[PDB]
């Protein structure tokens, strides 16, 4: 599978 | 990168750790996919929305109820009810006394919990608890009493679709 990785909201 | 696919859970909205679908561009957290997912899977992947079709509910009532109640989730009118109206909340546990959320309703779809769903009849019961508790606390032209019912028409639409063969009471 493909796994994204953005920033968390704050 | 993977700009084909979105860049928010498309249940919570929020960015992190994100799983791609494989057939839309939807991504979701493990923990926000219905059912939720424990680890990255291996090989292609495809969300329940893309997905085509003896305790708790049957196999295929599973995969139905779980296609109606993340159609629900992904819904972005659907965010004021994913949790439980803060506890600190002016009188609304003085007027809602059988409240009821969606995170609530995602945990009902496990057969391991004690008041699990057997039925659709049960999970279509208390999504219609939401939008009637919606209904009574909030003043009608309100933002929330009106996505409310907006998610409600979204809903009734999901329900002749998915269940054409069946016709929830009230
Ligand atoms: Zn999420
Ligand atoms: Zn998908």
């Amino acid at each position: 599978a493909r796994t994204k990785q953005t920033a968390r909201k704050s | 990168p993977h700009m084909e696919n979105e860049d928010f859970c498309a249940v919570c909205l929020n960015g992190g750790e994100l799983l791609c679908c494989d057939r839309c561009p939807k991504v979701f957290h493990l923990s926000c996919h219905v059912p939720a997912l424990t680890s990255f899977p291996g090989g292609e992947w495809v969300c329940t929305l893309c997905r085509s079709l003896s305790p708790g509910l049957s196999m295929y009532d599973q995969k139905k109820c779980e296609k109606l109640v993340l159609s629900l989730c992904c819904n972005n009118l659907s965010l004021p009810f994913h949790e439980p109206v803060s506890p600190l909340a002016r009188h609304y546990y003085q007027i809602i006394k059988r409240p009821m959320d969606l995170s609530t309703i995602r945990r009902k779809l496990q057969k391991k919990d004690p008041a699990h769903y057997t039925t659709p009849e049960e999970v279509v019961s208390d999504v219609r608890l939401m939008f009637w508790n919606c209904a009574k606390f909030n003043y009608p032209d309100s933002e929330v009493a009106e996505a409310g019912r907006s998610l409600e028409n979204f809903f009734e639409g999901w329900l002749k679709e998915i269940y054409p063969e069946k016709r929830f009471a009230q």
